[PDB]
């Protein structure tokens, strides 16, 4: 018999590369639309006593 | 009303009436035709 000789070793993997950078995230919007406005209207009653 | 100048409304009364059976099948789903008049009972009271 004879003794098994080194084995080829593992490496550590290369890692990730990543890119540094600046993010806005949107979403859908679900918010109605808002805006002024104004009524103009007459209260007409008649009344029969 | 009728004014000398103008017609005002004194009221105005807005009903919902049933449309019968017999008028649904022998009128709507047969000729596609209503009745001009509503006859239905309201506040315990027949009304034409």
């Amino acid at each position: 018999v004879q003794f098994e000789q080194p084995r080829r070793c593992p490496t550590r993997p290369e890692g990730q590369n990543y890119t540094e950078g600046i993010a806005v995230v949107f979403k859908e919007n679900i918010a109605p639309y808002k805006f002024k406005a104004t009524m103009y209207y007459k209260d007409v009653t008649v009344s029969q006593v | 009303w009728f004014g000398h100048r103008y017609s005002q409304f004194m009221g105005i009364f807005e009903d919902r009436a049933p449309v019968p059976f017999e008028e649904v099948i022998d009128k709507i789903n047969a000729k596609g035709v209503c009745r001009s008049t509503a006859k239905y009972v309201r506040n315990n009271m027949e009304t034409t």
